[PDB]
């Protein structure tokens, strides 16, 4: 699997592949690894499937209860701290997962959490099997002076490189841009195919 | 006599302690709820104790999620503990099943929590009634729940002090499948029919949902348009 | 005196607290059940408190599974807690044994839950009687259960306010192995014999099951054909 | 005074609460048991409350296994809980030891369960007496057990309302080692001597066992032959 | 073992083989691996026998209690979420099973659940020992424009390929089509033998 | 060890050998592996001796308590479901046993239960060390149009083949036929020796 | 009557035990809190029992962290146990979430702790009211909490003996968004309006915070400048 | 009335049970403590019940460690249990933190132990007041603690029967930063001002510490030099 | 990773690198390993990331609660004793971390705590992967007669040697000087780059 999250000027772009295996034997050509966790923040999944879906259900529940009790959204540092305490309260019956939670509160953030619950900020991050490839291309091409369109083009080029050079990733890429103005908006597959055919990555 | 313990039936088989907890409900502010065409609404009066109180604070319509809401009447501390138990129970059902398919079991879990304290010695009942309103996969649901734990699903109801009067007005005037504006107008007229004239209705809270949408609190100006 | 605690016998060895809980049953609506040829049925009156109540909601006949059903009378909150306990107990027996072979032990588990609270201090009894009806591998069964926990299997019975009258009419008129239409006609006549004349029977609930089939709730029109 | 709690002795050192639970026993139907030549039998009267009651249902002679049986008198809900506790205890002894060698310890476990609730506060006693009858490796055993927990082994006894009369007639008429037909005839005459004349004995239940055989309920016609 | 579940236009077809082993040593030439779990949804079994039969008993009980308390059937997403939470509450005394639950509520679904409780949707799925063969033929022949008859013919051709090329599968195939109109209907063995003799798969 | 259970027209025949070892070292030339579990159903044992005798004591107790509380016998599906739940509530301190319970309620049945509690029906079944031999001869000679006498002759021929070709089995065969008319009747050893001397299996 | 147990409702559905605990609040010293422009303050009177008391010790304004503070009135032992429970609860929320984003749930945890003892038998309520003041990510918050557990968020309030005076003066004189010096001057005038004239205000405690800063206790001289 | 249970507030919000436990304090011997220049001391009277009593035994000044000490008044058995709980709590804080940095939390742990029994039913309060004196990293500390659990830090105080008198004399005569000999002389004069003249002060206990030193009990002769 | 803490005349200087890996695969070029634990004392981290961040959250909480209850700061011996008791109450589900807590109360201190909770004082200490290098240069150049400027120059020379000769360390160095007069002050990155360019360590 592969995930990618990019913080740029006033936005954060998170995208995944959709191919779930669950065996060697790729089994599901259209999974779901990009989850909206709250009205201004999302979460991506790069581990064991069942444990991670339990994590997504729990975090949706806790952040919705939070927004209800306090009439305001949770900050990104708070949700990563919560997620880290959850993963680190049990590490000897552990969750084998690599979580990546991004979102915007007053400034965009994308935080990475390992299986031991080490929350750490970075301006771009990636997790999964085909992760060093997208770290390579994001080390070579990413600039923090990008727009949203250049950012999502960079993200699609990244996940296309990971799909070309890795067995575990693959399938149709899905991308969601979360910004403060329009909120959390997941791009439809027509615009994603449009950017794939425009950037010369289709085969 | 048969009177000062929750665990003692009367010779007619009544629990006077539970009915006294039901008398606690009648001291709260009047709230109502009603179903309309593809939707359901809640309206609630408020005691405005002074001018130093915050308006935009503790509110009689409380959200349980984005697809269940509730109003209360009675002891306010018990009522807040109840609404928070309802929120935690709704989130537990969402963790277990992925969604809330029937509001009725959320109401059943809250009502079983309320019934459990009409039975064991050393606790008192909850002196609160609640109205739940929302959309589930069956449709618009509208409930009330009382200190005994009794659940009833309605077209329309009230709770609180003016409850009877409001019910009586709906007992003459309610029709199914009204548009939302007409339904709110009927509700405001119902709430005005419970006041003692001379006394006038200050700005109440109104919430509403239609099928396929999320939650919607009327702000105060949109409420002023109906007064 | 011997009067205000569940754990105290009288000098004649009676528990007045339990019989007071039995007096709670008499304030409920009348329901009946009877066996007929290869089957069993339940009929129940309802209080219709107002015209604002939902009809198609909280119903006096409740299914315990696709082969056990039940009616209640007494404290309605306790009655709903009991029906939910009976449903959970039936599903536990289905997990353990793959099927429900005898309805009697479902009734026994419910009745032991009811008996346990006529004994321990700090709880009150359950002010509810129940009638269970269904098909098992023995045949059609029909029971009642009371606040003491006493189980009885019958040909026909009532619970509720008009119980005595509905028993006495059946004490003149019941015959075994009637066809289903005749049995329901006898039951409706029995329920009418408990009313105080002038007062007329609005639309009651009727369920019935025959051997080899699941349940069958009459809708309201099929009930209207017998009124 | 010394009167309304199980944990309070009298100044004469009596537990009036226990003796009141013993007064609960006297309101039940009369049952008897007696030993005969290589065997033991039980006879029991029944209240037939109405003609709508099932005959072939809840019966006063209950099997505890294929080699212990029992009759009860007193509070019927308590009595059913007791018979089921006796059945579970007999099956536990059969798991542990492979067989039931002495009925007396099954009676002891039931009686210790009954004694435990004449001591701790917050429970009431069991308002039931029991008679156990069966074959074990010692021979035919016959017991009674009371709300206090007191165990007695007898040749013959009664429990219930007419107990004294049925004892007194046996106090004139019982002989050891009768053949079975004579023993049942003596028991039926004993049960008739407790009625108030004019009132006649409807069909009672009779069970019996001989050594080396299993259990044997008389059907109603075989009972009719002795009436 | 092998299972197969296909979602098509307004129906879902689930079929299994019937051969249970329980040893190497095929022992039961007629088992039962296709279970109706509710009046509009069914469940198939591809793991350890005892654990899976306990799972079937529990899910029958919970869905019947659900339908009783709510007077409506459970959705398919809800039953897969329930089943995933059940398998993932205990994974260190785990159930070694691969469940596949299909059914129709307002649209047909067939969901796959692994031993760790990773619920994931797919338009056709298969589990068991002889599963890659039926994935091969369903990759080559399946179209979503099929009827019910073409679908059940595809399913029988699939399980026939798996019976021909695998040791663990075998025995008489049993098929059940669940649709919204006629509900859950399991085909009798006469029609199954008719389709086997018609499609030229009998030997 | 070896067991055998056959369902035929209105009867079920279950027979075992009697040789218990408990070591390599055959130690008891006359054990007991065929148990009457209720007045119309019986149970056979093919595992560790102590655990299986505990199982027989528990099932005798539970079925006798059942018949007492309900005034009717337990069905065969219910006793196998009960036995499966018992063996599967504890499988990490497990019972190493292979149970086979047969009996008649309204139709004859013989159910097999492994150590994990996988209850499964079959028209004839066998468990134990010398089990594939009796599966061979029951695959070659068994017909469902047999009487009781042809059935018990088939059973004795089966267990004689297993005694001839296996070390763990042996000793005097004991057979019990359970039918609805005469109930559960275990054949005396004189008739068993008569059938052995008649069928030409004595040596 | 309905009077001497926490678990007993009145026939009007009141808990007199809780309101008696509310009468314990009225014997404490008057404290007030108010919001001002980008900030919030607390002012508190003190009983100076003797001249031998330490001034620089047990103080009526207590910090809950660097971003929540509180004043109490009522039983001082209960009040100190409450402030320590609030501190431990704030630090638990900081461990779990990295920060305190809403003061309201710290208040809710303290108030649920207080509500829990208005319900269960064998405990008494907490005879203390509290005012919480601070900055969170919503803004300046100001609360009170009472023996029942009722939470209210305000612009300005008092607790203690002179509460009804100090509210009433604020009911004439409070304005939003005052500069800090004017807000403290208004508060000192409010506290003086609750005294009985002749009696004069000795040196009170005042704390305050503005947004983006930490906590700030006035020393005594900075307080003297406003007397 | 509101009188015979720890869990019952009065209508004015008082716990008379706690104040009666405070009345238990007034029957003990008078002890005092005071701060002086870089140090703190304790002085205590004793009842000498007879001449057969050991002098050099159970003493009113008890060490809690080498850097906290304490005197008690009230029920002596409760007081001994309290001093031992204080010693165990001090040693637990020393295990956890390596040193005792503030005496105030040792006092807080003892006072929370005392407050816990003014709240839960089935226990009585502790009828003891305590004075703690010592050096910590803040400086010389001096506290008292009472049956309610109320903590106060002082310059100087008493507990016991003559407490008021010893307070009032200190309310005329105490000055800060006295040398140690003058501070003890002031304390002995204070203790003499509580006696009823004619009655004369026998040999009292005096302890004291200065900053940087350990503990120091006066022997009896060094006490005699001040009488 | 590498940490360094130096006690000199009336001050204590603690500095870390900022590079977190979390894999082999250096992943975060700007982490956070230097934490202010109280208004006059700080803590440095050299172990597993998640466990150590939990430790930092707990110690911030406990020392803030302490300062609130007692109106005075905690001594350094007390915080190391507390931290040692925390790590040694659980050592069979242990924390794999090497903590180093420095600060000033009436005299400067820097204490080292291993994974087993052995608190021990030293006038300079270091933990982490690239720790023996900074022990080498602090053995060769450190004198206790230094100022604050010579001290922070020594610290930057140390961590520069560790960044040059070790794979696990790297990234931008961050330094904080804690003294009694100005309290805890963390140097801005501009002054750190100034000292790097002045000392001739930039490349």
């Amino acid at each position: 699997t592969t995930t990618v999250g990019i913080t740029l000027k006033d936005a954060v772009i998170m995208a995944t592949e959709r191919r779930v295996t669950m065996e060697n034997f790729i089994m599901h050509k259209n999974g779901k690894k990009l989850f909206q966790i709250d009205t201004y923040t999302g979460m991506t999944i790069a581990g064991l499937v069942g444990d991670a879906q339990v994590l997504v259900r729990y975090m949706k529940a806790e952040l919705e209860l939070y927004r209800l009790q306090r009439r305001v959204n949770m900050p990104i540092e708070a949700v990563a701290t919560l997620l880290s305490n959850m993963l680190n309260q049990v590490k000897y019956m552990p969750y084998m997962v690599q979580l990546l939670v991004g979102g915007i509160d007053t400034a965009p953030h994308v935080f990475s959490i390992d299986a031991a619950g080490g929350s750490v900020e970075d301006i771009y991050a990636s997790t999964g099997s085909g992760s060093p490839f997208v770290y390579g291309v994001l080390e070579s091409q990413y600039s923090e002076k990008m727009t949203v369109d250049e950012g999502v083009d960079l993200v699609i080029r990244a996940i296309s490189a990971a799909k070309q050079r890795d067995s575990a990733s693959g399938g149709m890429i899905d991308v969601a841009v979360i910004t403060r103005k329009d909120g959390y908006v997941q791009l439809p597959t027509d615009q994603i195919e449009s950017r794939i055919r425009k950037l010369g990555l289709i085969l | 006599a048969y009177d000062r313990a929750i665990t003692v039936f009367s010779p007619d088989g009544r629990l006077f302690q539970v009915e006294y907890a039901r008398e606690a409900v009648k001291k709260g502010s009047t709230a109502l709820g009603m179903k309309f065409a593809n939707g359901v609404l809640l309206i609630s009066d408020k005691k405005v104790r002074s001018r130093l109180i915050e308006q935009n604070s503790i509110e009689k319509i409380q959200l349980i999620d984005d697809y269940v809401a509730a109003v209360t009447s009675g002891l306010v501390a018990d009522a807040r503990v109840l609404v928070d138990f309802a929120r935690i129970s709704a989130q537990q059902e969402k963790v277990t099943y992925g969604s809330l398919v029937n509001i009725e079991n959320l109401v059943k879990r809250v009502a079983d929590q309320m019934q459990q304290y009409t039975q064991y010695g050393g606790v008192r009942p909850y002196g609160v009634s609640l109205i739940f309103a929302g959309i589930d996969q069956i449709g618009p649901r509208l409930f009330d729940c009382d200190p005994a734990g009794t659940i009833n699903e309605y077209k329309a109801t009230a709770i609180g002090s003016g409850k009877d009067a409001v019910v009586s007005f709906l007992e003459r005037e309610y029709k199914e499948n009204l548009p939302e504006k007409e339904a709110v107008t009927l509700g405001i007229k119902a709430l005005k029919s419970s006041l003692e004239e001379g006394e006038e209705l200050k700005a109440p809270e109104i919430a509403s949902i239609t099928v396929g949408n999320k939650y919607r609190i009327y702000d105060q100006e949109e409420v002023k348009k109906f007064l």
